[PDB]
RNA sequence: GUGAACAGCCUCUAGUUGAUAGAAUAAUGUAGAUAAGGGAAGUCGGCAAAAUAGAUCCGUAACUUCGGGAUAAGGAUUGGC
RNA sequence: GCGUUGGAUACCCACUAAUAGGGAACGGCUGGGUUUAGACCGUCGUGAGACAGGUUAGUUUUACCCUACUGAUGAAUGUUACCGCAAUAGUAAUUGAACUUAGUACGAGAGGAACAGUUCAUUCGGAUAAUUGGUUUUUGCGGCUGUCUGAUCAGGCAUUGCCGCGAAGCUACCAUCCGCUGGAUUAUGGCUGAACGCCUCUAAGUCAGAAUCCAUGCUAGAACGCGGUGAUUUC
RNA sequence: UGUACAACGGGGUAUUGUAAGCAGUAGAGUAGCGUUACGAUCUGCUGAGAUUAAGCCUUUGUUGUCUGAUUUGU
């Protein structure tokens, strides 16, 4: 469930396959990423890694800073636009999808998040509910 | 389900909602900012012309005024008469927060109308002048 | 576990069913159809579609403003827990819907007088307009009462 | 990973299975058990009710159409050589 | 030489042959071992599938992270007034295997079980049974001579029952049959419970309780003849390959110069006998309780059928099972419920289901309403009302 | 001659699974039972007794 | 009639109603379509599809044989009364 | 037994439990290649032409035969019907993390486990359609353009005319559920004990022990394997 | 020859979105003498009207139907 994570994360259906780009919810100064890789990744033929809600994966920056860009990080996926069931029993989507930066042991490298972050990444990162201005 | 609807309103094609252009509108502090804004260069015209009513950037102050004379600024316009329609309108229709649905519709009469009013009629006329 | 009503008509929203769109101002529209969501999508005015309760209240179709329909309000102050307030709750939510289903029926009958005045017009102005048919009417009459007297 | 066949999960699965989960069997068989006596002495009082309105060897052969039928089919067999024991 | 990149194989060779199952009711092809101190009961039970639908469950379940937190779960009805027992039949050991030594049947028996000895009934006589039915009279013998020799050989005691087809709002009038195993006492007590019990209906909740995990056995739904890529999963060929992309390309490129049985290729996909097990009750529904649809949160009073009833069913107006999840058959299939074969060691076997709330919305549509009061109440007065 | 037919339930009663309905064919072979008959008659036969006891199909130019 | 129009679509005069049929609606095809989220990760290669499109107005770079490039690009719009 | 990847152009980047090597060719579609006729550049040749070479464009089109394989019927052994047995064949699950054990054993420190008890997820497999999503000849309801039926009405045509919604059915890791436990063993660790007056797990005998094997469980049921049971004909 | 079967009808349950017809003093205005005439549209009667098993559920109604062929023995 990735380093730094808390507890286990049940699964939620997956919207960001390798090539997508979501925006970056955090002040650290990007204003993109583009998804090259999905930490805890399974294997299989032909099948493209995906990332979900709360899910961490590696990215780079297109759009922002120089010195963001031309390095690969991780980031956290807060945002998704694909709908995914929450057992409280409904399902929900976001406009777009989001996602903030972070060092390996999940820790945000900016100081705040922008817009509404859902429950599960929440719940799932401390420190993103500490950076986090609205939990959906 | 058509292609049309599709390609038109999907979910990453999204635009501003009304009731959130009505709040942009009512305090003569949104207005000012939305007017003047810094030298965006991911907007178009540089995020200047900027339409409030139909949350667009133009490209240009000439394609900005030729918006301005169009049935389809018209139509937002008439469209953003009216109160909000918030949560509280479906809710009192079902028959619940009745007293808060009432209370919110009063203040729109009372203060929260005019005053949008009196904005969005300075903010024609000095449309008009500086265009 | 909560019954949520649809953001567009109105309608009941019970767990499992519709679906739940969330802005970037952290607002939740429930919806229970895919027909409420897709005309939230395409951006319909519900207060112009006729079959929403938005548009019913506001054209008048059924009472909007009544003293029974004040009871039911989200209460963000709690109570404590207490058995015997329960069992009075219990008992005033079905006296409150007995008593707000005799008041719609007399906004509807109000709403609706005059109907008949309206179809014995509409009918004595026909009657007085046709004369030839009504002939043909007597002779069917008088042949079919010939018929079974003989 | 530990497989489905691994001896040590197994025994120690046995352990667990030995107590509090084959207690909740046990009982449910007794509540179950009870609940099937109640529906038959129920059937039996229903039973008696409507009818107030109302008012060993087991040597040799089953029958004799058993006898007949297993004496012809093994003197066919006899005759026609299709004997699974005998000749 | 070798393949360059690795890939499971597409499908599953132990569910081999894929062809159309040779009954429509699915046979248990093992009951629970045999615990002789016991008390006398029935292993298994047959119902119909009536549909699904959507509960709230208020789940207990520690170290889990939705561990005091209500869930929204699928479950499926099944349709289950009470067997009438017709029948027991006793089984030896032999070095070939189990053989039935002899079959024992009650005196009388209703012509809804008759049927399943015609194929055409309303032509015949109706004739079954009747020469059997006098060798009930002067004291009874051969009966007990029978039951005697059951006593005396049998390792294997099994009850011959039949559903109660008539109390369901199925077309079909023709009961279905079956054995099922007494696990209990003794040989002696097996046969003097079937001799007591023939004649008379056990109902479902003599023989299964909530919160016990049980087995559905039966015929899954069929499908006709089905391509390569939807009855084993492969995948698609590029588009407009010549000869078709719903293909696998090459069925064999190495030496065998024949087809493997390993290959997969085009055929029957459904209809198949299914066996799947830890299924748990989540209600057992009596089919005169006026509430049987209602919780101790959710204070309407209604029943389990939902509005306009099940699609393609009817109602339920008998006693039934709500197991959570799916099980195969499509709605109207006879399935057989058995008992676990083992004892279940998981945490979830232990569990006590404690229902908020039950979904009896209108599956004939987007249903909005779970009652008809509920739905005249919101919509008004109708014009045809006045 | 029934290389790749068809499969009915009515070949049942004759114990196979392929079976047809020859219009063409009846007809012909109906118009010479009747001929039959009629030459029968002719002589003299009881109609009641009277069976197929020869019948033979063979090629034509 | 629509429309710039011998376009496409519908109609009047005139002319046809011909081309083996019936019943069913498995797979695989041939011809045509739609698809959540992502958006070339597919492939030797964006092959194929999609996207664009009429008209009115605003506006239009390098380069150039000064004639062009040009419908460059990029924008605003379009019903009925 | 069980897996052994996603890309970029043999090497990198990453993900991963891991990205092991090899055979059935090298003793079905398709891209480079034998690529025939067109063409250009280079080297050689007096030349026709050839090549140290380089570049560009270039039609070969089964299946209805037998068999194998996947599924589907079916004669006959009194007839007809219901419930069963199980020879044989196949067989299936996998991997990672998390809480607790614990900040414990161990350690100057820096760090830091596991068994027993619990909770999720990966890959695979089998179902399923309550819900969400996709799909629409339900041509179900409504609308739109052009034209035609004098108008209204109600309709026709536009190779399913087009747009919105759309039940039912089908269906998706785009949705949900479910997927086990007894015997015998390998390496190895032993017991008793000779050979060999020491000793020795081995010679005779014997105890444990691997995702292994054989079973339990699961799929088919021999159309020439079988059992139990019902009825058995009035022109 | 019956909780018989079927064709219709009734009631539910779903889908769409307010039918035809008549009216108004609602309607940018324009023409003629506050009035009349044209006029997209709007409002009312009207969650109306249409559809609803063809693989939905149900049924105290109406009307009908219940009939031929072939073969099988220890
Ligand atoms: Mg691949
Ligand atoms: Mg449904
Ligand atoms: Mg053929
Ligand atoms: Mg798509
Ligand atoms: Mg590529
Ligand atoms: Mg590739
Ligand atoms: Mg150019
Ligand atoms: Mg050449
Ligand atoms: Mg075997
Ligand atoms: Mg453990
Ligand atoms: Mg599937
Ligand atoms: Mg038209
Ligand atoms: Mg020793
Ligand atoms: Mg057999
Ligand atoms: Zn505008
Ligand atoms: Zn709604």
């Amino acid at each position: 469930s990735g380093n730094g994570a808390q507890g286990t994360k049940f699964r939620i259906s997956l919207g960001l396959p390798v090539g997508a780009i979501m925006n970056c919810a955090d002040n650290s100064g990007a204003r993109n990423l583009y998804i090259i890789a999905v930490k805890g990744s399974g294997s299989r033929l032909n099948r493209l890694p995906a990332a979900s809600l709360g899910d961490m994966v590696m990215a780079t920056v297109k759009k922002g800073k120089p010195e963001l860009r031309k390095k690969v990080m991780p980031a956290i996926v807060v945002r998704q636009a694909k709908s995914w069931r929450r057992r409280d029993g409904v399902f929900l989507y976001f406009e777009d999808n989001a996602g903030v930066i972070a060092n390996p042991k999940g820790e945000m490298k900016g100081s705040a998040i922008t817009g509404p972050v859902g429950k599960e990444c929440a719940d799932l990162w401390p420190r993103v509910a500490s950076n986090s201005g609205v939990v959906v | 389900m058509g292609r049309y609807s599709v390609k038109r309103y999907k979910t990453k094609r999204r635009t501003r909602d009304l009731d959130l252009i009505y709040n942009d509108l009512s305090t003569k502090e949104s207005v000012q900012k939305l007017l003047n804004q810094p030298l965006d260069e991911t907007k178009p015209g540089l995020g200047q012309h900027y339409c409030i009513h139909c949350a667009k950037y133009m490209e240009t102050a000439i394609a900005l005024k030729t918006h301005l004379k169009g049935k389809v600024h018209k139509r937002r316009v008439k469209e953003l008469r009216g109160v909000p329609y918030t949560q509280e309108v479906s809710d009192a229709a079902a028959g619940y927060n009745l007293n808060k649905f009432l209370n919110r519709v009063q203040e729109i009469t009372q203060s929260v109308g005019p005053e949008k009013e009196s904005n969005e009629a300075l903010l024609k006329e000095h449309l008009d002048s500086t265009l | 576990m909560r019954i949520y009503q649809c953001h567009f008509c109105s309608s009941p929203c019970y767990p499992g069913h519709g679906i739940m769109f969330v802005r970037n101002d952290a607002k939740e529209f429930r919806f229970c159809r895919s027909k409420c969501h897709k005309a939230f999508k395409q951006r319909r005015n519900p207060r112009k579609l006729k079959w929403t309760k938005a548009f019913r209240k506001a054209a008048g179709k059924e009472l909007a403003v009544d003293s029974t329909l004040t009871f039911a309000q989200r209460r963000n102050v709690p109570v404590r827990y207490n058995r015997e307030l329960v069992a009075t709750t219990l008992k005033a939510m079905a006296r409150i819907e007995e008593i707000r289903q005799k008041r719609e029926r007399a906004f509807y009958k109000n709403r609706m007088r005059g109907n008949k005045e309206k179809d014995f017009l509409r009918d004595k102005k026909l009657v007085e307009s046709n004369p030839e048919l009504l002939r043909i009417r007597e002779v069917e009459i008088a042949r079919k009462l010939a018929k079974e007297q003989e | 990973a530990k497989s489905l066949r691994a001896s040590s999960h197994l025994n120690a699965k046995s352990v667990k299975r030995r107590g509090v989960f084959q207690k909740a069997v046990d009982a449910r068989e007794q509540r179950i058990s009870d609940k099937l006596k109640e529906d038959l002495l129920k059937q039996k009082l229903e039973d008696l009710k409507k009818k107030e309105e109302q008012g060993i060897s087991t040597s040799g052969w089953r029958d004799g159409r058993h006898h007949t039928y297993k004496k012809a089919k093994l003197m066919k067999q006899s005759k026609k050589k299709t004997s699974f024991t005998r000749f | 030489s070798h393949r360059k990149y690795e890939a499971p194989r597409h499908g599953h060779l132990g569910f081999l042959p894929r062809k159309r199952a040779a009954s429509i009711r699915a046979r248990v092809k093992a009951f629970p071992k045999d615990d002789r101190s016991k008390p006398v009961a029935l292993t298994s039970f047959l119902g119909y599938k009536a549909g699904m639908t959507t509960i709230v469950r208020d789940l207990d379940r520690p170290g889990s992270k939705f561990h005091k937190r209500e869930v929204v779960e699928a479950v499926t009805v099944v349709d289950t007034p009470p067997v009438v027992v017709v029948g027991v039949v006793g089984y030896v050991e032999t070095p070939r295997g189990l053989r039935s030594l002899t079959t024992v049947w009650a005196e009388h028996l209703s012509d809804e079980v008759k049927r399943r000895f015609y194929k055409n009934w309303y032509k015949s006589k109706k004739k079954a049974f009747t020469k059997y039915s006098a060798k009930y009279a002067q004291d009874g013998a051969g009966i007990e001579r029978e039951l005697a020799r059951i006593k005396k050989y049998a390792s294997v005691v099994r009850v011959l029952v039949h559903t109660q087809i008539r109390k369901t709002p199925l077309a079909q009038k023709k009961a279905h049959l079956a054995e099922i195993q007494l696990n209990g006492g003794s040989i002696s007590e097996k046969v003097d419970w079937a001799r007591e019990h023939f004649e008379k209906t056990v109902a479902v909740d003599s023989v299964f309780e909530q919160n016990e995990m049980i087995d559905a056995i039966a015929v899954t739904k069929g499908h006709g003849f089905e391509g390569v890529t939807h009855r084993w999963g492969t995948k698609k060929l590029p588009r407009k390959t010549h000869r078709g992309l719903r293909k696998v390309a090459c069925i064999g490129a190495w030496h065998p110069a024949h087809v493997m049985w390993s290959v997969a290729r085009a055929g029957q996909r459904g209809y198949h006998s299914r066996t799947s097990i830890n299924h748990k009750i989540y209600r057992v529904g009596k089919g005169d309780d006026e509430a049987n649809g209602a919780t101790s949160f959710d204070r309407t009073k209604k029943t389990i059928t939902p509005m306009g009833g099940f699609v393609h069913y009817g109602e339920i107006k008998n006693d039934f099972i709500m197991v959570k999840g799916c099980i195969p058959g499509n709605r109207k299939r006879i399935v057989t419920l058995r008992k676990s074969l083992y004892t279940n060691t998981s945490r979830k076997a232990l569990e006590e289901v404690s229902l908020k709330w039950i979904d009896t919305a209108s599956k004939f549509g987007k249903g909005r309403f779970q009652t008809p009061a509920e739905k005249h109440a919101f919509m008004g007065t109708l014009k045809k009302d006045l | 001659f029934n290389s790749s037919i068809g499969r009915t339930a009515q070949g049942k009663e004759f114990g196979v699974t392929k079976a047809r309905w020859p219009a063409k064919s009846v007809k012909f072979v109906q118009g010479l039972l009747q001929n039959a008959a009629a030459n029968a008659e002719a002589k003299g036969l009881d109609a009641t007794k009277l069976y197929v006891s020869h019948i033979q199909v063979n090629q034509a130019p």
